[PDB]
Protein backbone atom coordinates (compact mmCIF):
# COMPACT_ATOMS: atom_id res chain seq x y z
CA UNK A 1 0.00 0.00 0.00
CA UNK A 2 1.07 3.33 -1.39
CA UNK A 3 -0.62 7.05 -0.86
CA UNK A 4 0.88 10.24 -1.40
CA UNK A 5 0.23 13.93 0.69
CA UNK A 6 -2.96 16.10 -0.70
CA UNK A 7 -1.81 17.61 -3.91
CA UNK B 1 6.18 16.26 28.73
CA UNK B 2 6.99 12.58 30.20
CA UNK B 3 5.02 10.71 27.55
CA UNK B 4 6.45 12.91 24.40
CA UNK B 5 9.95 11.67 25.71
CA UNK B 6 8.55 8.06 25.90
CA UNK B 7 7.25 8.35 22.45
CA UNK B 8 10.77 9.73 21.48
CA UNK B 9 12.08 6.60 22.90
CA UNK B 10 9.69 4.80 20.38
CA UNK B 11 10.45 6.54 17.26
CA UNK B 12 14.06 6.20 17.94
CA UNK B 13 13.08 2.42 17.24
CA UNK B 14 11.00 3.10 13.90
CA UNK B 15 12.92 5.99 12.21
CA UNK B 16 15.75 5.19 10.38
CA UNK B 17 18.26 8.61 9.06
CA UNK B 18 19.45 8.46 5.49
CA UNK B 19 23.41 7.72 4.47
CA UNK B 20 25.32 10.60 3.69
CA UNK B 21 25.00 14.29 4.56
CA UNK B 22 21.39 15.45 5.56
CA UNK B 23 19.77 18.22 7.59
CA UNK B 24 20.29 16.55 11.29
CA UNK B 25 17.97 19.39 13.22
CA UNK B 26 15.55 19.10 10.60
CA UNK B 27 15.26 15.83 10.79
CA UNK B 28 14.91 16.17 14.73
CA UNK B 29 12.22 18.32 14.00
CA UNK B 30 10.38 16.00 11.61
CA UNK B 31 10.99 13.27 15.03
CA UNK B 32 9.73 15.58 17.40
CA UNK B 33 6.49 16.42 15.33
CA UNK B 34 5.66 12.57 15.08
CA UNK B 35 6.15 12.47 19.14
CA UNK B 36 2.77 14.07 19.73
CA UNK B 37 0.92 10.89 18.21
CA UNK B 38 -0.30 9.20 20.53
CA UNK B 39 2.02 6.31 22.41
CA UNK B 40 -0.74 3.31 20.69
CA UNK B 41 -0.30 4.22 17.54
CA UNK B 42 3.65 4.44 18.01
CA UNK B 43 3.81 1.44 19.99
CA UNK B 44 1.75 -1.00 17.62
CA UNK B 45 4.22 0.68 14.43
CA UNK B 46 6.77 -0.16 16.57
CA UNK B 47 5.55 -3.74 17.31
CA UNK B 48 5.13 -4.24 13.54
CA UNK B 49 8.21 -3.21 12.21
CA UNK B 50 7.23 -0.29 10.30
CA UNK B 51 10.04 2.06 9.82
CA UNK B 52 10.15 5.88 9.08
CA UNK B 53 12.77 6.38 6.38
CA UNK B 54 13.71 10.01 6.20
CA UNK B 55 15.34 10.67 3.13
CA UNK B 56 17.78 13.26 1.66
CA UNK B 57 16.72 13.29 -2.12
CA UNK B 58 13.64 11.49 -4.32
CA UNK B 59 11.68 8.91 -2.97
CA UNK B 60 12.38 7.02 -6.11
CA UNK B 61 16.24 7.00 -5.82
CA UNK B 62 15.67 3.91 -3.65
CA UNK B 63 15.81 0.76 -4.44
CA UNK B 64 12.08 -0.21 -3.39
CA UNK B 65 10.32 2.89 -4.97
CA UNK B 66 11.68 2.30 -8.41
CA UNK B 67 9.22 0.87 -9.89
CA UNK B 68 7.02 4.07 -9.07
CA UNK B 69 9.32 6.09 -11.13
CA UNK B 70 6.68 7.91 -13.68
CA UNK B 71 4.07 6.77 -11.99
CA UNK B 72 0.60 9.51 -11.33
CA UNK B 73 -0.04 9.04 -7.62
CA UNK B 74 -3.83 8.32 -6.56
CA UNK B 75 -5.40 11.59 -6.71
CA UNK B 76 -2.13 13.81 -8.67
CA UNK B 77 -4.07 13.73 -12.04
CA UNK B 78 -3.74 17.00 -13.59
CA UNK B 79 -0.59 18.34 -11.49
CA UNK B 80 1.66 17.31 -14.09
CA UNK B 81 3.71 15.50 -10.82
CA UNK B 82 4.76 11.86 -10.86
CA UNK B 83 6.27 10.29 -7.67
CA UNK B 84 9.82 11.43 -8.74
CA UNK B 85 8.61 14.45 -7.38
CA UNK B 86 6.43 13.72 -4.31
CA UNK B 87 8.58 14.36 -1.01
CA UNK B 88 6.19 11.90 0.82
CA UNK B 89 4.62 8.11 1.04
CA UNK B 90 2.79 6.42 3.43
CA UNK B 91 0.72 3.01 3.63
CA UNK B 92 2.90 -0.45 4.27
CA UNK B 93 6.05 2.01 4.41
CA UNK B 94 6.44 5.71 5.71
CA UNK B 95 9.24 7.71 3.26
CA UNK B 96 9.55 11.18 4.02
CA UNK B 97 12.29 13.92 2.36
CA UNK B 98 13.67 15.77 4.87
CA UNK B 99 13.05 20.16 4.75
CA UNK B 100 9.56 19.31 3.30
CA UNK B 101 7.16 18.80 5.99
CA UNK B 102 5.26 22.46 5.76
CA UNK B 103 2.53 22.84 3.83
CA UNK B 104 3.39 24.13 0.08
CA UNK B 105 6.67 21.91 0.12
CA UNK B 106 5.50 20.53 -3.23
CA UNK B 107 2.20 19.37 -1.14
CA UNK B 108 -0.68 20.76 0.42
CA UNK B 109 -0.79 18.69 3.99
CA UNK B 110 -0.83 20.15 7.08
CA UNK B 111 2.50 18.00 7.39
CA UNK B 112 3.65 15.62 5.56
CA UNK B 113 5.16 13.51 8.08
CA UNK B 114 1.95 13.47 10.24
CA UNK B 115 -0.04 12.70 6.66
CA UNK B 116 1.85 9.93 5.64
CA UNK B 117 2.20 8.20 9.10
CA UNK B 118 -1.42 8.63 9.63
CA UNK B 119 -2.36 6.36 6.65
CA UNK B 120 0.36 3.91 8.01
CA UNK B 121 -1.52 3.43 11.05
CA UNK B 122 -4.64 3.11 9.12
CA UNK B 123 -3.46 0.62 6.95
CA UNK B 124 -1.03 -1.56 9.33
CA UNK B 125 -2.40 -0.83 12.72
CA UNK B 126 -6.02 -0.11 12.17
CA UNK B 127 -6.96 -2.61 9.49
CA UNK B 128 -8.13 0.14 6.77
CA UNK B 129 -10.70 1.67 9.28
CA UNK B 130 -10.85 4.90 7.24
CA UNK B 131 -12.62 2.29 4.44
CA UNK B 132 -14.73 0.81 7.40
CA UNK B 133 -18.74 1.47 7.35
CA UNK B 134 -18.33 3.82 10.65
CA UNK B 135 -15.88 6.35 9.17
CA UNK B 136 -17.25 6.31 5.34
CA UNK B 137 -20.36 7.49 7.29
CA UNK B 138 -18.67 10.03 8.82
CA UNK B 139 -16.60 10.92 6.06
CA UNK B 140 -19.75 11.17 3.80
CA UNK B 141 -20.66 13.86 5.50
CA UNK B 142 -17.89 15.80 6.63
CA UNK B 143 -15.02 14.72 4.33
CA UNK B 144 -15.71 17.97 2.15
CA UNK B 145 -15.11 20.20 5.35
CA UNK B 146 -11.24 20.31 5.47
CA UNK B 147 -10.54 21.54 2.19
CA UNK B 148 -8.96 20.15 -0.99
CA UNK B 149 -12.80 18.25 -1.79
CA UNK B 150 -11.65 16.52 -4.78
CA UNK B 151 -8.86 14.66 -2.82
CA UNK B 152 -10.08 14.71 0.92
CA UNK B 153 -13.74 14.56 0.08
CA UNK B 154 -13.64 11.59 -2.57
CA UNK B 155 -10.85 9.47 -0.63
CA UNK B 156 -11.76 8.31 2.63
CA UNK B 157 -8.44 6.89 3.68
CA UNK B 158 -7.02 10.70 2.39
CA UNK B 159 -9.43 12.18 4.69
CA UNK B 160 -8.63 10.04 7.97
CA UNK B 161 -5.00 10.62 7.34
CA UNK B 162 -5.31 14.70 6.83
CA UNK B 163 -7.71 14.46 10.01
CA UNK B 164 -5.00 12.53 11.91
CA UNK B 165 -2.46 14.98 10.77
CA UNK B 166 -4.93 18.05 11.93
CA UNK B 167 -5.41 16.10 15.55
CA UNK B 168 -1.76 15.85 16.44
CA UNK B 169 0.23 18.27 14.80
CA UNK B 170 -0.90 20.92 17.27
CA UNK B 171 -3.07 22.94 19.61
CA UNK B 172 -4.22 25.24 16.74
CA UNK B 173 -4.74 22.33 13.78
CA UNK B 174 -6.65 19.93 17.04
CA UNK B 175 -9.30 23.38 17.42
CA UNK B 176 -9.71 23.77 13.71
CA UNK B 177 -10.52 20.25 13.23
CA UNK B 178 -13.15 19.91 16.08
CA UNK B 179 -14.68 22.82 14.52
CA UNK B 180 -14.99 21.95 11.08
CA UNK B 181 -15.42 17.92 11.39
CA UNK B 182 -16.67 17.30 14.96
CA UNK B 183 -17.97 13.96 14.59
CA UNK B 184 -14.10 13.28 13.01
CA UNK B 185 -13.00 14.66 16.04
CA UNK B 186 -14.67 12.67 18.12
CA UNK B 187 -13.88 9.31 15.90
CA UNK B 188 -10.15 9.92 16.76
CA UNK B 189 -10.90 10.70 20.40
CA UNK B 190 -12.62 7.41 21.13
CA UNK B 191 -9.75 5.36 18.65
CA UNK B 192 -7.09 6.70 20.96
CA UNK B 193 -8.98 5.64 24.45
ZN1 LIG C 1 -2.33 10.80 1.70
Amino acid sequence: EVAPPVP
Amino acid sequence: STTIQQNKDTLSQIVVFPTGNYDKNEANAMVNRLANIDGKYLNALKQNNLKIKLLSGKLTDEKEYAYLKGVVPKGWEGTGKTWDDVPGLGGSTVALRIGFSNKGKGHDAINLELHATAHAIDHIVLNDISKSAQFKQIFAKEGRSLGNVNFLGVYPEEFFAESFAYYYLNQDTNSKLKSACPQTYSFLQNLAK
